[PDB]
RNA sequence: GUAUCUAGGACUACCAUGGUUGCAACGGGUAACGGGGAAUCAGGGUUCGAUUCCGGAGAGGGAGCCUGAGAAACGGCUACCACAUCUAAGGAAGGCAGCAGGCGCGUAAAUUACCCACUCCCAGCUCGGGGAGGUAGUGACGAAAAAUAACAAUACAGGACUCAUAUCCGAGGCCCUGUAAUUGGAAUGAGUACACUUUAAAUCCUUUAACAAGGACCAAUUGGAGGGCAAGUCUGGUGCCAGCAGCCGCGGUAAUUCCAGCUCCAAUAGCGUAUAUUAAAGUUGUUGCGGUUAAAACGUUCGUAGUUGAACUUGUGCUUCAUACGUAUGUAAGCGUAUUACCGGCCGGUACUAUUACUUUGAACAAAUUAGAGUGCUUAAAGCAGGCUUCAAAUGCCUGAAUAUUCUGUGCAUGGGAUAAUGAAAUAAGACCUCUGUUCUGCUUUCAUUGGUUUUCAGAUCAAGAGGUAAUGAUUAAUAGAAGCAGUUUGGGGGCAUUAGUAUUACGACGCGAGAGGUGAAAUUCUUGGACCGUCGUAAGACUAACUUAAGCGAAAGCAUUUGCCAAAGAUGUUUUCAUUAAUCAAGAACGAAAGUUAGAGGUUCGAAGGCGAUCAGAUACCGCCCUAGUUCUAACCAUAAACGAUGCCAGCUAGCAAUUGGGUGUAGCUACUUUUAUGGCUCUCUCAGUCGCUUCCGGGAAACCAAAGCUUUUUGGGCUCCGGGGGAAGUAUGGUUGCAAAGCUGAAACUUAAAGGAAUUGACGGAAGGGCACC
RNA sequence: CAAAAGUUGACCGAACUUGAUUAUUUAGAGGAAGUAAAAGUCGUAACAAGGUUUCCGUAGGUGAACCUGCGGAAGGAUCAUUA
RNA sequence: CGGUGUGGCCCU
């Protein structure tokens, strides 16, 4: 495991048996389906929008309380931007490459790590291009870094 | 640790063969058509030649051993054959610049006794049976 | 990566017995998989063997009863006719006498005696003795 | 559009700017006609198959073409070209890879025969004709069959036998057993030749009158005989000579291998040679090995083409009977449901179905050969013949000439619904079985014939309901993976500012005295007044010790002053998000200390090379003294190292024990005082990633060693890639390709060699460690 | 009416003569490696600590074997405590 | 801690 590295290391979450529990939340399905027309409005990533639902009020699993996945809740509201969330972030990630290593050059660690978020790009960028939810004739090109994220 | 056993492998399955037959180095001994080349006499079986001079070869060490060898020229593609002799006497038997039979030596291609430089062996002189002549079974013509 | 998940259950059967492991933790429930553990129960080679299913794939415990020797597993489904399942007993069995090796063909999972009767070609999973 | 019998870039013209490929395309190369097929074992085979069968082609080199239905024909013609024909010199003729011959050639191969009886064919044809086809002479290429004597007492030796007698011993001995040029009896058919037969005629085979063995004849060897590998340590000869001999090795004067004789053996009308080929050889391997080191992982990480991919996606039952034997269950129906729509008597016909891969029964599809069912050609190898109260007539029926595998394959039916993917309903089809239109495309019938005129019908398809019953339509998030994160963070990882620390190098100045340095020893070098020394001080560049670990970070090379900066990764934390985004990888793109070059800096220690002293026989070296390339940092450029853990990477299980890194977590812990506390430290407990070490297989190996190098055992299987088949030829040539160069990715061959090495045991209480002894 | 010779246009194209091009062969004065090397001469590298410890990527040099410098490795002779 | 090179080829 663990793609670009020598880590067999493995951290992730744990999910509970059950798919309906908490049965005591008074809260519904319905005035969450409103805090993501009242957060996620605000420019925040699918993921960030459903960790501010399990500290706060907290929610344990909103795919408990709801059926659709949290894009669907985007979407059926009208939440669904045109870039996929994740890359988003390897893109910024990206990004800050092109200003690091564009006056402090030689970093040849600094200059591996480019090769792998843009093979960790293509890589990924494939298989959303396969999925319809970016057409294909995307190309990502270098000086694109700046502009699709800002 | 290796060997690939997918199963809609095969178009890789038989190219990684070929790509290594001429590995195992008794395998060329016909595939990269060299028998037309250096097998000194053309790739048949033995060699109607002709007698050249009887040459002074030493055996290997440590046996000073002198086998009383012969210069063969061939009418097949002409170069220089260097071949061997049994049978102690027989140099009464050569009479030297005669058509010659010569056969091989008996290790499909290598220098084989203490014998060295000579990849042959006779079997045969002037048409006229050269095993049968210490038992005297045939009679030698000598003119 | 859990490249076939016919395989891997297996062995860890068979990295039982050694250390004389009467119990195997094992995963993760496949359907192929539950056709398959009975057979050893239908003659007998293992213990009881039960599955939990968490949401996510399950996972199976197997007692067992020490009568194993080897199970095994070709791999991968070699298609196999009817005139030629005979070349796959005497490369895999020790003999004609007992042990199983086990296929299956378009009506299902089988003995090879029991495909020798039911007389349907299919496709090598394993063999076990 | 032309031609062509016809498709057609066949080919002209006009037009478009394409077919093809890392799923090895185009290019060359083959001592390559394909194929039916042939030879060897347990399969899988690797070799070949020119050559009677089939098919495609050529008649010297090539090319046109007449005639005909049919040739680009060659036992038809034409050209030229090659090599040869004759001629009165003006002309004419030529292809045997048809048959039999020679010649040449090369290891390499038959009568200048007979006959149309067979089989087929030719036409005007029952009739003619056919080196097709048949037969013979040729032939140890082969395959099959099978003569070298058989029998007799005595005999001569062994034994049983009866028995004397038994550590002995013989005789009655003797079915036997041998040797017997002892004695035979002589059993015989090859040779032999009447006649016969078969044949076109003839021979030959079968039949056969007359012939036919005391061997000397009617006569078998060929090779061995040290071990492999079967069987004289017999003799003569010979003396490392001659030889022998596949290999191991025998011959160097008393030879088990040589030369002879001797006996013994081998297989036997066959033995031998050499030469290619398969088996032996599980030393070309999927089954079926190897990679720690015995030959062997690209140093490296990403990375497409490759190739392999999780799980999840209609069934157990329930009742009965056929049915094993009160019992069983392996049987079919009913029953948790397209078990399809209709007409028929449960039962025929008809409306009428997401695919593949796979497998099912098949279909089609020459034999011949292989296997082979039958079958007493005298037997066999054959071959498809023949069998038959018939015995006194034969009317005497038939069996036949099967059956599948190589008649592999692809594709063309059908069974089946496991596996293997593919396949809907998320810018919206959820449906309407349908009276169905709120579309329109009509479409052919009756209007006897026919349409202007329009409806039924709308065969119907395309809008179309608010005829919207619609659980109306979205698999789990994998101890798969990726992104997320008050997050707590970690580290000699990087970059980049800025900064510290002694030495040292001279220098500067004081001090004092002649020594200093260096070695096994000296010497090369420094020094009169001021070195070395003490001392402060100025720079100066390199290095960042100690703290340094069987620590850690990094992908590997590598990577240690502070502190700020600018990032990036890993790990735990996570009832975050995502929905297979995967693993590994040819080609390929980033990175790899020096050594080492390309200009431009900056110069301290040191320092190949170069000089000099010793040492030595020589030193061009091991030791010194001096500096020179350069290490230094900036800009790049090669890209190789033993780039090593001499072991690639990802999934799973299997054993502890002890350390320790981080992160968590529990102290039902102390300690710290800011206070008992609090943050904080340590200790214990638990925990994941481990990594080290140790333990013993109870695993595995040839062993040392190994927790994975194990699970590659059972002639075994979790994936994917390179990569080795004995040495030395050799990491050399030859070209390409790349480098400014020194050089690299790349990599053979004739030749030559029977061993080079892998760990281990033993000889070294052979100037090598540790301990003890005499005036060798 | 049919109709030879002679021949225009082509049309396919033999063979003739240059040039380039494919592989297999081939001479070659000197040049420079390999093994045969054993009865040769000069040394003594490596193997014990081989008497200067070995060993590889490369540089520079001497008759050679090798030596020498920078960066490493254990096939090393150190699995090593040493408060 | 001073040096120290060489041993013609073949004999169960």
């Amino acid at each position: 495991g663990r793609m670009h590295a020598p880590g067999k290391g493995i951290s992730q979450s744990a999910l509970p048996y059950r798919r309906t529990v908490p049965s005591w939340l008074k809260l519904n399905a319905d005035d969450v389906k409103e805090q993501i027309k009242k957060l996620g409005k605000k420019g925040l990533t699918p993921s960030k929008i459903g960790i501010i639902l399990r500290d706060s009020h907290g929610v344990a699993q909103v795919r408990f309380v709801n059926g659709n996945k949290i894009l669907r809740i985007m979407k059926s509201v009208g939440l669904k931007p045109d870039i996929p969330e994740d890359l988003y972030h390897m893109i910024k990630k990206a990004v800050a490459i092109r200003k690091h290593l564009e006056r402090n050059r030689k970093d040849k660690d600094g200059k591996f790590r480019l090769i792998l978020v843009e093979s960790r790009i293509h890589r990924l960028a494939r298989y959303y291009k396969t999925k319809s939810v970016l057409p294909p004739n995307w190309k990502y090109e270098s000086s694109t870094a700046s502009a699709l994220v800002a | 640790m290796g060997k690939p056993r997918g199963l809609r492998t095969a178009r890789k399955h038989v190219n990684h063969r070929r790509d290594q037959r001429w590995a195992d180095k008794d395998y060329k001994k016909a595939h990269l058509g060299t028998r037309w080349k250096a097998n000194p006499f053309g790739g048949a079986s033995h060699a109607k030649g002709i007698v050249l001079e009887k040459v002074g070869v030493e055996a290997k060490q440590p046996n000073s051993a002198i086998r009383k060898c012969v210069r063969v020229q061939l009418i097949k593609n002409g170069k220089k054959i260097t071949a061997f002799v049994p049978r102690d006497g027989s140099l009464n038997y050569i009479e030297e610049n005669d058509e010659v039979l010569v056969a091989g030596f008996g290790r499909k291609g290598h220098a084989v006794g203490d014998i060295p430089g000579v990849r042959f062996k006779v079997v045969k002189v002037a048409n006229v049976s050269l095993l049968a002549l210490y038992k005297e079974k045939k009679e030698r013509p000598r003119s | 990566v859990r490249m076939n998940v016919l395989a891997d259950a297996l062995k860890c059967i068979n990295n039982a017995e050694k250390r004389g492991k009467r119990q195997v933790l094992l995963r993760p429930c496949s359907k192929v998989i539950i056709k398959f553990l009975t057979v050893m129960m239908k003659h007998g080679y293992i213990g009881e063997f039960e599955i939990v299913d968490d949401h996510r794939s399950g996972k199976i415990v197997v007692n067992l009863t020490g009568r194993l020797n080897k199970c095994g597993v070709i791999s991968p489904r070699f298609d196999v006719p009817i005139n030629d399942i005979e070349k796959w007993t005497n490369n895999l069995l020790p003999s004609r006498q007992f042990g199983y090796v086990v296929l299956t063909t378009s009506g299902g999972i089988m003995d090879h005696e029991e495909a020798r009767r039911k007389h349907l070609g299919g496709k090598i999973l394993g063999f076990f003795f």
